[PDB]
């Protein structure tokens, strides 16, 4: 008869002070300690029909884990102190838990039974702690599939979908190839997602593990004029299309022509590329330390742009959004199963 | 209904004995139920001695020789004459061939005009034949054997030729006159009985109940040798074992006649007939009647320390050659010169007898059976369990049971034989080898293991020593409907004892149970000596690896073993046939153990389903007469659950070895988890599995694994009848289903995926008792739950429509989902159909105990139902009296329906009268055959006060209704409830299973207003997971069977049909109505509306939404409202209205019973295994009425209370004045006071009336349920004796029973009260002047009694009050005692302690002055009201009486009372002191 959700309160792991966090482009969060992780995992009730696992769109918003993570199972394993088993069960579903442990907004946390009248359990933080402990203990090594049947799939795009597909086919026994336009593979993770939220060292380590597995990534290829679909099909059985979605809509209004307006995607890509190459010293990006920054259109991209400007020490930074501010508590027409739409006050 | 016998000890023969016997039958007729008409004889019979004088007088042509050298037959023939003379000629030819002479034939006069229409139509031609013994037969036993052989040959010839003739009796000492006749009709039909020449030393009599309205003359008894009252629950196993042993039987007495008498038992006969056939065969084989009775129904020797060494040795020896015939049985057998009477092991039937000074014995179920002179009565005794009442006419004396048992036991050296011939299997200690495979994951996947399975069934078993609990019973589809491959185990569902036999509590009655198992070859049963016990014996069928290895390596030539690999590749039939051939070869070689192994299996070879293999081998060996020569050991990986072990045992397995489960435990231990060692883990697993199997047996009431093994207590769901007949003969499969090819395909598929599985090194999560994405479908999935909650909170309709669509379509969850409407009719408009306001009146909220739920949820459900006009059900936890008054705002928290369960916790006169419907919970879907247990930590003060118990003290709800041991007892309870509330509807809640239609017909005969059918998918607050999943059947089959059977028997119009179990949509309601349900129950869905999210943690008292918990902190989170329930019910009603409009039905009665509107959908045909089901059984509409019209006229009128008591007591009750009256009472007056008590309670309530206000004296013998539900202010006196159920549900008042003034014998030695007394009593006091029977004060909760001796199982489940016993006490005293205090006066304290149960009680001495004074005052009142010599003597010797008294008190009760008293002394108020003590004792 566990009573953790009654006799334990939700907590957060070590977090750097926001004032000093703008001086360095590193992680803005840390994993839970062993005792804290055990206490937080004790909160989970081993949910009957866990709503933290449905992974489906409800009222136009996703609820639960779309990858059907065994959240109660590794919660109980963490509470009992079994880390290898928790990591194994987690990897049974998620092949890149390191990214999700610090990137995912955790709709599972919102769509959980304990979310009613009480805070939910830190599923994302527990996942991050599990994967970090596994990496530090060196339990993650290439599987080296002994069975390899001559077959080619030639995935296109190095985004997380591409990496997951490549891993699955390689484990099946198919020698695949991943084509990427940019120098560094990882899709959105390498460039779009800020280094602050996800340092690229872990991404590069993941690509190194995949290469050791035998994915054989190839970069600097637009697979357009460079490589044609006809020869692609001729030399490959399947080709897949993990092209993602980078097209950005604009505003067809007057005044959007004066020099000084650039895409958020381009700005973030240039900033991260310069930071990776020469620590933003090559001056091959946009800097507004002494220039005002107006970012219009909220969301993850807006938050990342604001954080980048703050670290660049812009004199003034402002965020614009048409939709009204979220309330501090769930409304009548927004109960627990739906994704919460309350004030968050996230990073940046 | 019942049995009786009137006899003379010395053998004097008269006609007054026969007349008295018919008088007893007439008196007992009131017990039986009422069928279509009263004039039709339900069934009766009379057995007497051979009337030589009458035959000589009435023949005048046949030369009858002296007494014992000629025999008399008795034959029922068809009205046709050609076959009649054909059978007569054949019988004469057989007699001449055997050498006996045919004296002649006679035709028995019959008065057909005195009989009912149906019995008139079915009346046969009654002709007797007289046989004269040849001179060679010196002794009468040889002549009786010759007649038996002749009768068996004639019966065999008749069945071969297809002729329908019956041999009612053929003996030289006994004659039977029986048929579909009432007691009054028997003498009229048989004009011979009127003649005074009829003289017999004894007359046995029986009257039946006939659950169904289509009995037969042959099925009526007395049978050839004995009368049996009750039921047999091991009939299939007994039949199979007997037909296996008959082939190997070899007797010198019969010689070559064994081939003629090979069938022994009749396949189409009833349980009583089969038992009689076995009894007579064993008697002729060379066994005395008493010996045969003891061997067939042995006393419980295992776990019973009250049995002597000789008796224990005898019963242990005979357990190796004859399994018990378990069940509630009262048996009375006779052989002309000897008469015997016995009861079952547990003594579940009543039997009282009188012995007079004129050497006359009157034995019967009831006591007020005939008028007797008290000055002539010598002894008033009862048939105690384990005691045989034996009379020898020639010797002219009653032979003591002690003498009989001692002689029979000492006739052979059974103890020496057991000590010598036993074989030991002591294993080597250094041969230890913890087995591991290195393909453990692959084998686990092949056999279906899951991470959920392990972590939630195997680890908890080790941790807790019991099968893990659960909640919210199965919502997943059946195996036949699930797309995923399923094990063959999931296709078989455990059965249970609902009516005609009760379940038992194995834990509390462990002295009755036995897990002993015999391995080896049985010896010569007819002539046993030594070799019969030269076998192995085990205390537990579950075998550890070391035990299995030792058995395999015994090597002993007499005890040989052979291993058969039950594996197949393509042809399952071929594999089974090779297994059969290997078994036969081993048997020929001399092997006595067959070890079916699933090991050495690979991707090419998949293991045969062990259940199928075991059943097929068992049936084959039984057919070939070789099963008794061997035993079956199973070594399978698909054996990790109590259900698996129980199924294997019940279908034939003698022992099982879960090597894969042991390996899983070893792996868990090695990887750090499960710190407990491998050996202790294995031992704990074995013990827990055996306990679970024992519970499964107790569900059906079988107390012995030996009987359960032969018995098949499982019913298949989705197995073809062809496969069933081939391998599971005797099992029920209503819809047939999949075939052997499909079974093999499923097994091969699972094996292939498991063995390939080249992606993951982990076990997939389970979905049996939880919902996982991509797992098995669950009806209450998150989508459905949230959609329903949102719809109910909005009061919105399209959301509800989406929820209904998701629940109904997109998956196949239930059988009803396989049906589709015709769609070719005349649709009407929604305005032409009945309103939702009228529709909702047929709905109910379902029973949910207050303790299981919270106060807020219970009151919300009650308020919603009352507002909507429906009915709410209060569970077995009682009700708060304050809820009977509507609140000022108009909300009513009263529950219209009040539930009556085995606990009888809150049952009271006020509780019963303040209701419109009284339900009797015979079983529920999740835990049908089980009871319950509420720990003290869960017994909060606000629950204890409601239930009338002490806070912090555990509560136990026994599985069975101790009143209801049979259908007659159910009828008696219904009568008592109707007396308590004449203005209420009596309902009986049963669970769907095979034969439930016949049980419903019997219930309708028992006069139940409403019959409720519950599916196995019903919810519960706490129950074992195995019981939740593998017990019960869907409500569709049961509802269809009940509807069809009631319509066929012409009882449908008399009863209202209700159904419940996963009724979530208007489509489900419509399907139930078409199947024939007028009312519908909804329990789980209202909870989901209130906020339940199917967490399945109700049993943990940790509901996050404050629905199924008593914690105030969690209750504060409750957000449910009655408005949401109202909206849900209205939406359901709107759905029903729309469906009715679409189908062109104007009214619910019009649509009910119209199965022609339904047809099999294309989805079912597309399904690869649901397309093999035969649903025509449900799609059938017999001609008749399809709606309740007749109000089920009860017998409230003509009752003693209405005729005499009320007309002279209403004015006194109204005025509040004293009133004393006196009546003469007979056994036909059953209740005698409940109506007056109900009137008092209605007028006043709990306060009742001032003490000793109404006084009712009764003279004579009282009927069943005397002084039931008598509230305060009423004082009943009884000069005479009473039957069972005295003081049932007493709510106050006084009951005094004193022996008749004319009876001068010792009251403390003479019996005066029936078996069950003060069951469920809450308050009051009583004074009994004599011994009582079994189960005295079973569930007392405050009643203080003084009794001069009691029987076994005394003070079983008491929770309060006091009991004073001025005499001896039976065994298993205080078995389940959680509260109250018992004071017993005895001389042998050691013997008393040995008799008592030591589990949860303490022994003390009377040291407190207050307690001593209270006991003295109680004895003073007893002696004042009784004139008891024992009480007077004790009062005179009070100083020594206190010293010799013994006190019994539960430990927790004593501690809680002491803590409360200490707090009161410290100066704390009652509520706060109780709360603090409860917290301290349950921290
Ligand atoms: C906390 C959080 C923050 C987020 N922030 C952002 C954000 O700032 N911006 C954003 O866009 N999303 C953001 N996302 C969303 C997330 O990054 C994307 O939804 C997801 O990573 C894209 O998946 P993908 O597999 O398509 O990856 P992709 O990276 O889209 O995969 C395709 C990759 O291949 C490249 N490519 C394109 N055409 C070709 C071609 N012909 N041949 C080869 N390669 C080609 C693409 O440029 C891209 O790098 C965020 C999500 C979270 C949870
Ligand atoms: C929490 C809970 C407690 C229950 N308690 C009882 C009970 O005490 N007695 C009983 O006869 N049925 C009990 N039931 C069963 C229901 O009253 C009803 O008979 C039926 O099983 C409900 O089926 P459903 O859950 O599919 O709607 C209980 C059900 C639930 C969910
Ligand atoms: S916290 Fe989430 S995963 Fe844990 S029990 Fe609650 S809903 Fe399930
Ligand atoms: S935080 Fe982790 S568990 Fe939760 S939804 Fe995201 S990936 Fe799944
Ligand atoms: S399943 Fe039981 S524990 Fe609560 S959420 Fe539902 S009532």
């Amino acid at each position: 008869k566990p009573t953790g959700f009654m006799e334990i309160k939700r907590e957060k792991p070590a977090e750097r002070d926001p004032l000093t966090r703008l001086k360095d482009w590193k992680e803005y969060s840390a994993p839970f300690s062993e005792e804290a992780s055990k206490r937080q995992g004790a909160r989970c009730m081993d949910c009957g029909t866990p709503f933290c696992q449905i992974g489906a769109d409800i009222n136009g918003f996703t609820s639960g884990c779309p990858i059907y993570n065994l959240i109660p199972e590794w919660n109980g394993l963490v509470y009992r102190g079994r880390w290898k088993e928790a990591l194994e069960r987690l990897l049974k579903t998620n092949n890149f838990p390191e990214f999700t442990g610090r990137v995912c907004p955790a709709p599972c946390e919102g769509s959980c039974t304990l979310a009613i009248s009480d805070p939910a359990v830190s599923i994302k933080n527990i996942e991050r702690t599990i994967i970090d402990k596994g990496f530090e203990n060196g339990w993650i090594q290439p599987r080296i599939p002994k069975k390899r049947t001559g077959k080619k799939v030639a995935i296109v795009g190095s985004g997380p979908a591409g990496l997951a597909s490549a891993d699955q086919l390689n484990q099946a026994g198919h020698s695949v190839t991943v084509f990427e336009r940019a120098d560094r593979a990882g899709g959105l993770l390498t460039y779009g997602i800020p280094n602050m939220k996800l340092e690229k060292g872990i991404v590069e380590r993941r690509i190194k593990l995949l290469t050791q597995e035998g994915i054989d990534f190839v970069t600097n290829t637009e697979i357009g004029v460079d490589i044609t679909a006809d020869e692609l099909k001729e030399q490959f059985d399947a080709v897949i299309l993990c092209t993602g979605a980078q097209k950005q809509r604009d505003l067809l209004i007057e005044g959007r022509d004066s020099k000084g307006v650039h895409y958020a995607m381009d700005y973030l890509t240039l900033a991260t590329k310069s930071y990776l190459d020469s620590n933003f010293k090559d001056k091959q990006f946009i800097d507004a330390k002494g220039k005002d920054v107006i970012v219009i259109g909220g969301g993850d991209t807006g938050a990342d742009c604001v954080a980048t400007a703050l670290r660049q020490k812009a004199k003034s930074v402002h965020q614009f959004g048409k939709h009204p501010k979220l309330p501090p508590a769930r409304t009548n027409d927004n109960m627990w199963p739906e994704q919460p739409h309350v004030f968050t006050l996230e990073y940046a | 209904c019942g049995i009786g016998l009137y006899a003379h000890l010395k053998g004097k023969q008269t006609h007054d004995i026969v007349k008295q016997g018919l008088k007893m039958l007439c008196q007992l007729d009131h017990r039986g139920g009422q069928g279509s008409d009263p004039d039709t004889g339900d069934g009766a019979g009379l057995l007497v001695q051979i009337p030589d004088a009458f035959f000589r007088k009435e023949c005048k042509n046949i030369n009858l020789p002296e007494k014992e050298r000629y025999g008399v037959g008795m034959v029922f023939f068809s009205q046709k004459e050609d076959e009649r003379k054909k059978i007569e000629k054949q019988i004469n030819a057989l007699i001449e061939q055997e050498g006996q002479v045919v004296l002649g034939w006679r035709t028995v006069p019959v008065n057909v005009g005195k009989i009912g229409t149906v019995a008139q139509k079915s009346c046969p031609f009654v002709r007797q034949v007289f046989i004269g013994a040849s001179s060679d037969l010196k002794d009468n036993l040889s002549f009786e054997r010759k007649l038996y052989v002749i009768r068996k040959q004639a019966e065999n010839w008749g069945v071969t030729e297809g002729l329908d003739f019956y041999f009612a009796s053929l003996s030289s000492q006994t004659i039977v006159y029986k048929g579909l006749l009432t007691p009054e009709q028997v003498d009229a039909f048989y004009s011979d009985l009127q003649d005074e020449a009829f003289v017999s030393a004894f007359a046995l009599v029986h009257s039946r109940f006939s659950t169904n309205t289509f009995p037969t003359w042959e099925r009526a008894h007395p049978n050839r040798y004995l009368v049996h009252n009750g039921e047999i629950n091991t009939l299939r196993g007994n039949i199979n074992w007997m037909r296996a042993r008959e082939q190997q039987f070899v007797s010198e007495s019969f010689g070559e006649d064994l081939n003629k008498i090979l069938p022994i038992l009749n396949a189409d006969g009833s349980d009583s007939s089969i038992l009689d056939n076995a009894f007579e065969f064993f008697v002729m084989a060379g066994r005395k009647p008493a010996h045969t009775a003891m061997m067939l129904i042995p006393e419980p020797w295992t776990e019973n320390t009250h049995m002597s060494k000789e008796k224990r040795a005898f019963y242990e020896y005979h357990s190796s050659l004859m399994e018990p015939w378990d069940g509630p049985t009262a048996i009375s057998f006779t052989d002309g010169k000897q008469i015997g009477a016995i009861l079952d092991r547990n003594g579940l039937r009543p039997a009282r007898y009188y012995v007079t000074k004129d050497d006359y014995i009157i034995f019967s179920s009831e006591v007020g059976v005939i008028e007797v002179e008290q000055e002539n009565v010598l002894y008033k005794n009862r048939l105690e369990p384990g005691k045989m009442l034996l009379i020898d006419l020639e010797e002219g004396r009653i032979i003591s049971d002690e003498e009989v048992k001692t002689q029979i036991a000492t006739e052979y050296p059974y103890q020496k034989w057991l000590e010598e011939e036993l074989v030991q299997v002591n294993p080597d200690p250094e041969s230890r080898e913890e087995e591991q495979f290195s393909d453990l994951l692959t084998r686990q996947k092949a056999f279906g293991y899951t991470y959920e399975d392990i972590q939630k069934y195997l680890i908890p078993v080790i941790k807790e020593g019991k099968d893990p609990l659960g909640s919210m019973g199965n919502d997943a589809p059946l195996a036949v409907l699930s797309d995923r491959a399923q094990s063959l185990f999931n296709y078989f569902k455990q059965l249970f004892a609902q009516v005609t036999n009760p379940p038992i509590d194995a834990i509390r009655e462990q002295l009755v149970t036995s897990t002993m198992t015999w391995l080896g070859a049985e010896g010569d049963l007819l002539h046993p000596s030594e070799r019969n016990v030269r076998r192995i014996k085990l205390y537990t069928p579950v075998l550890s690896n070391e035990q299995f290895y030792a058995l395999k390596t015994i090597v002993h030539p007499d005890l040989k073993s052979q291993k058969i690999d039950v594996l197949f590749s393509e042809d399952l039939e071929r594999g089974l046939k090779d297994m059969f051939t290997q078994a036969e070869k081993a048997i020929s070689q001399g092997v006595s153990l067959l070890i079916l192994s699933d090991k050495k299996m690979n991707e090419r070879l998949t293991p045969i389903p062990p259940l199928l293999a075991v059943s097929a081998l068992h049936q084959h060996l039984i057919r070939k007469g070789l099963r008794t020569k061997v035993s079956i050991i199973v070594e399978s990986g698909e054996a990790r659950e109590v259900h698996h072990f129980a199924a294997l045992i019940g279908y034939g397995a003698d022992a099982i070895n879960p090597y894969l489960a042991y390996a899983t435990y070893k792996q868990e231990i090695d990887e750090g988890r499960l710190d407990i060692s491998y050996e202790e883990a294995v031992s704990k697993y074995g013990k827990s599995i055996t306990e679970g199997v024992v519970k499964v047996m107790s569900k059906m009431g079988i107390s012995t694994v030996q009987s359960y093994r032969g018995a098949q207590i499982f019913e298949a769901v989705g197995i073809s009848r062809d496969v069933i007949d081939r391998y599971f003969s005797g099992t029920a499969s209503q819809l047939g289903g999949i075939d052997l090819q499909t079974i093999a395909e499923e097994a091969q598929r699972r094996h292939r995926e498991a063995y390939q599985d080249d992606y993951s090194k982990t076990l997939e999560p389970g979905s049996d008792f939880q919902w996982r994405n991509g797992g098995e479908h669950h009806a209450f999935n998150p989508k459905t739950i949230h959609t329903l909650q949102w719809a109910c909170r909005r009061n919105d309709y399209n959301l509800f429509k989406q929820y209904t669509k998701a629940a109904d379509e997109e998956r196949i969850g239930f059988l009803r989902n396989l049906f589709a409407f015709d769609g070719n009719r005349k649709p009407l408009k929604l305005e032409e159909v009945e309103s939702a306001e009228s529709i909702v009146k047929r709905f109910k909220t379902g029973a949910m105990s207050f303790g299981s739920l919270s106060k807020e949820a219970h009151e919300a459900l009650a308020i919603a139902m009352n507002r909507l006009g429906g009915k709410s059900n209060s569970g077995e936890g009682g009700e708060d009296p304050k809820r009977f008054v509507p609140d000022e705002n108009g909300d009513d928290r009263r529950s219209a329906i009040k539930q009556i369960a085995s606990g009888r916790f809150g049952v009271k006169s006020h509780y019963l009268v303040n209701a419109d419907e009284l339900q009797i919970k015979m079983a529920q879907g999740a835990k049908p055959g089980e009871g319950g247990q509420l720990p003290g930590n869960k017994v909060y003060p606000w629950v204890a006060d409601v239930r009338g118990s002490t806070p912090g003290v555990g509560l136990i709800s026994p599985p069975p209704h101790h009143d209801i041991y049979s259908i007659e007892d159910l009828a008696q309870l219904i009568h008592d409830l109707k007396n308590a509330n004449r203005d209420a509807r009596i309902s009986v809640k049963l669970v769907s299973k095979a034969g439930v239609g016949t049980i419903a017909a019997g219930v309708a005969k028992a006069t139940a207003d409403v019959i409720v059918i519950s599916g196995y998918d019903g919810g519960t607050g706490a129950s074992p997971k195995t019981s939740i999943k593998h017990t019960g059947l869907p409500w569709e089959l049961g509802l269809a069977e009940a509807h069809q059977t009631l319509m066929l028997n012409g009882l449908r119009d008399r009863v209202v049909l209700e159904t419940d179990g996963k009724l979530m949509t208007g489509r489900d309601v419509v399907m139930a109505a078409l199947l024939g349900a007028e009312e519908f129950g909804f329990a789980t869905a209202p909870l989901v509306v209130l906020g339940c999210v199917m967490m399945r943690a109700c049993h943990l008292d940790t509901c996050p939404v404050g629905v199924a918990t008593q914690n105030p902190e969690l209750r504060k989170k409750f957000m449910g409202d009655p408005d949401h329930i109202v909206n849900y019910m209205l939406f359901i009603a709107e759905e029903v209205r729309e469906y009715m409009a679409a189908l062109g039905f104007k009214t619910f009665d019009e649509m009910i019973g119209r199965t022609d509107v339904l047809h099999v959908s294309e989805r079912a045909k597309e399904h690869w295994k649901a397309s093999q089901l035969d649903l025509s059984t449900l799609l059938y509409q017999p001609e008749g009425v399809r709606t309740f019209q007749s109000p089920q006229n009860h017998k409230i009128d003509q009752s003693l209370d209405i005729t005499t008591i009320l007309p002279a007591v209403q004015e006194a009750i109204e005025s509040g004045k004293e009133a004393d009256i006196s009546i003469e009472i007979n056994n036909t007056n059953r209740v005698a006071g409940t109506i007056t008590g109900s009137e008092i309670s209605k007028r006043y309530g709990e306060e009742g009336l001032p003490e000793d206000t109404i006084k009712l004296h009764f003279t004579g013998s009282a009927g069943q349920s005397f002084g039931a539900f008598v509230p305060k202010g009423m004082t009943l006196y009884l000069d005479g004796d009473s039957n069972d159920y005295v003081g049932k549900g007493l709510s106050g008042g006084k009951i005094i029973v004193k022996s008749s003034e004319g009876f001068n014998s010792a009251s403390d030695d003479n019996v005066i009260i029936g078996n069950v007394a003060f069951y469920g009593a809450t308050s009051g006091e009583a004074y009994i002047n004599g011994r009582a029977g079994e189960r005295f004060a079973v569930r007392n909760s405050g009643v203080n009694v003084v009794v001069e001796g009691i029987g076994d199982h005394g003070c079983e489940y008491m929770t309060g009050g006091s009991v004073v016993v001025l005499g001896d006490v039976g065994k298993n005293f205080a078995a389940g005692m959680s509260g109250g205090i018992a004071y017993v006066l005895t001389e042998d304290v050691k013997a008393f302690k040995r008799k008592c149960n030591l589990e949860m009680i303490l022994f003390e001495s009377l040291e407190d002055e207050k307690e001593i004074q209270q006991i003295k005052a109680m004895l003073e009142r007893h002696t004042a009201y009784t004139n008891s010599q024992k009480a007077e003597d004790l009062l005179d010797q009070w100083e020594d009486s206190v010293k010799k008294f013994v006190k019994v008190i539960p430990k927790n009760y004593k501690q809680m009372l002491a803590s409360i008293e200490e707090q009161k002394a410290a100066g704390l108020s009652d509520e706060e002191a109780i709360m603090f003590a409860f917290e301290a004792n349950t921290k």
